[PDB]
């Protein structure tokens, strides 16, 4: 009937808004911590909103929704995935009173699609475009977005890095990138983290042997995926073990058998093989490798599978498996091999690989303690991740405040000017776009209400004015300040957040189990 | 202001009588007694911007 829809839409708004205000102090560079406290008794103390989004766990449709749109989130843009979650609390908090009153969803529907085109609308015609085809200007916004992350130091100790990794030039301003598609940064223990340069071909990290020379050039890689373990016995003796008989059995298939697959398998030429991960083996007997010795011995052991997919791909070949197969495609490209150290510890190996089809080039990093290589690498993730976000398109607009305010201003006189019965319905987000900026003013420490009225009376004053400051702590331009963010980042989540809603909206009736 | 070497007494342990501790005292590193203040006041700060503690 009525009685049921209604308290089922209640309970899930509910459920909603205790998500969404679970967590909330945590937007802006001064939020505040949380501990976390595990199952067994261990407590961990963070602060980042995707982190406490994917620990906790519980069991509701509304809360899984929420979930989804948050993961993404996150997987498309990749920046701002918290204010998605309070975004969508304000336009659940508005859609309740508008139908506490009684109006059909259907018609809420259409007056928030037509806001959220209306606001697209109005950021695509407000921000301002730039040029990218040069390095000059490329560089320029990339300096001029990356300032604006972290601390001074940590920025400063970047850079090289920031500016190694841009250097990548390989797509000739396209409408996508490819930076999530060919990428394998690797990482190494040991050494100084100055020592850094781009690597293409292969980048290896186990010891092939230790004999006496093993420089040559024979593909540098064995395409072989059949098995090397060896035949598990039935049990643990057969007979009875003592004297002689039985030793001589098992010598001769310990020493005579194996040794025939080897003589059989080194008659083609390019002697070269390796192994997986030693995983599901228990013990290789050594006198295959005394044997294998002779006649150049090479082998690379502690492989995976990531390692695979990225040989097969930047090479250009397919593995093969089973025995038989008399054909001949397992061979690579020869160019140099057999690289020593750094000056320093840790073996790892080298391949520039010239004269291949994939140009696909990564960055070698280093560190020490383990304490400036992690923090390198998501250094170095922000970078790409927000170069890509760049690239995409070429808007840009600066935050704090003022176009959440300029846009609540605009869907006002919007909904002033149009007529109908969903204008009310279009001045309900005119009251779901001023929460960023009241909860910056209060993370600030400063009158809410009091810096929300300013904003809005010089916004209707001067236009463009300023916003809300954090370092200084008072109302200053933001044309002074180094900060600034694409426009992507707030039109998908401002599209997904209204997808979201409607998701939710249009969902009702009765929920059945089995 | 009139010198910054001497009025400088504290306290004493044989009895409650104020005690000069220049002619007599035992100084103390004071390296020791900034890294304690520092320590101390980090821990302050690290306890006030705890927020909450419930499982979230
Ligand atoms: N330098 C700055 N000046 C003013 N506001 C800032 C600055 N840096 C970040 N902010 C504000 O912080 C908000 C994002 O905070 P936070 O949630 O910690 O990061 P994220 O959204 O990337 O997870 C943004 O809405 C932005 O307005």
């Amino acid at each position: 009937d009525r009685d049921k829809p209604a308290q089922i839409r209640f309970s899930n708004i509910s459920a909603a808004k205790a998500v969404a205000d679970a967590i909330r102090t945590s937007l802006g560079p001064k939020g505040m911590d949380k501990m976390i406290q595990d199952g067994k008794g261990d407590v961990t103390i963070t602060n980042d909103g995707a982190t406490i989004l994917k620990q906790m766990q519980v069991l509701h449709p509304a809360a899984r929704m929420l979930v989804e749109l948050s993961k993404a989130q996150d997987i498309e843009a990749g920046d701002g995935t918290t204010s998605v979650v309070i975004i969508a609390g304000s336009l659940l908090d508005s859609c309740t009173k508008l139908l506490q009153k009684g109006i059909h969803p259907t018609i809420i529907s259409e007056s928030f699609q037509k806001a959220l085109e209306k606001g697209i609308e109005i950021l695509t015609d407000m921000s301002r475009p730039v040029e990218l085809s040069d390095r000059e200007t490329l560089l320029n916004s990339a300096t001029t977005s990356l300032n604006s992350k972290v601390v001074s130091q940590y920025s400063s100790l970047l850079s090289p890095m920031s500016v190694n990794a841009v250097m990548k030039v390989i797509d000739p301003a396209t409408a996508t990138s490819v930076d999530l598609r060919d990428i394998k940064i690797v990482k190494k223990l040991g050494g100084t983290i100055d020592d850094c340069e781009l690597v293409e071909g292969l980048v290896l990290t186990q010891k092939v042997s230790n004999s006496g020379i093993t420089r040559v050039e024979k593909a540098k890689i064995g395409l072989i995926q059949f098995c090397l373990s060896a035949p598990k016995t039935d049990m643990d003796n057969q007979i009875v073990v003592s004297d002689y008989a039985q030793m001589d059995r098992v010598l001769r298939e310990e020493r005579a058998y194996i040794l025939n697959l080897v003589k059989q398998i080194k008659k083609t030429g390019c002697n070269v093989l390796l192994i997986q991960k030693s995983i599901l083996r228990d013990a290789l007997s050594d006198l295959a490798l005394h044997f294998l010795n002779k006649m150049k011995i090479m082998v690379i052991k502690d492989i995976e599978r990531e390692d695979i997919e990225f040989i097969c791909k930047t090479i250009g070949t397919k593995p093969v498996a089973h025995i038989d197969q008399f054909t001949a495609d397992m061979l690579g490209s020869a160019e140099l091999a057999e690289e020593v150290n750094l000056n320093g510890s840790g073996k790892l190996l080298k391949i520039t690989g010239c004269a291949s089809p994939g140009k696909t080039v990564t960055i070698v990093v280093r560190g020490s303690n383990k304490l400036v290589i992690e923090e390198a690498e998501r250094s170095i993730h922000d970078a790409l991740c927000v170069i890509r976000c760049l690239v995409k398109k070429r808007a840009l607009i600066a935050g704090g405040g003022a176009p959440e305010i300029e846009l609540a201003l605009r869907l006002t006189e919007y909904s002033r000017t149009l007529s109908g019965m969903e204008s009310y319905c279009v001045r309900a987000f005119a009251d779901a776009m001023e929460v960023i900026p009241s909860t910056l003013a209060e993370n600030a420490g400063l009158n809410p209400i009091s810096t929300v009225t300013e904003l809005r009376n010089r916004h209707a004053q001067g236009e463009k004015t300023a916003g809300i400051n954090v370092r200084k702590g008072g109302i200053s331009n933001i044309l002074e300040e180094l900060v600034v963010q694409p426009l992507l980042v707030s039109v998908s989540a401002l599209t997904l957040a209204t997808e979201t809603v409607r998701s939710i909206l249009k969902i009702d009736d009765v929920v059945n189990t089995r | 202001p009139e010198r910054k070497n001497l009025k400088w007494i504290g306290l004493d342990l044989s009895n409650g009588k104020p005690r000069d501790n220049k002619q007599a005292g035992v100084f103390e590193p004071t390296i020791v007694k900034v890294k304690s203040l520092k320590f101390a006041t980090e821990a302050a700060i690290t306890i006030l911007r705890i927020d909450d503690l419930i499982k979230l």
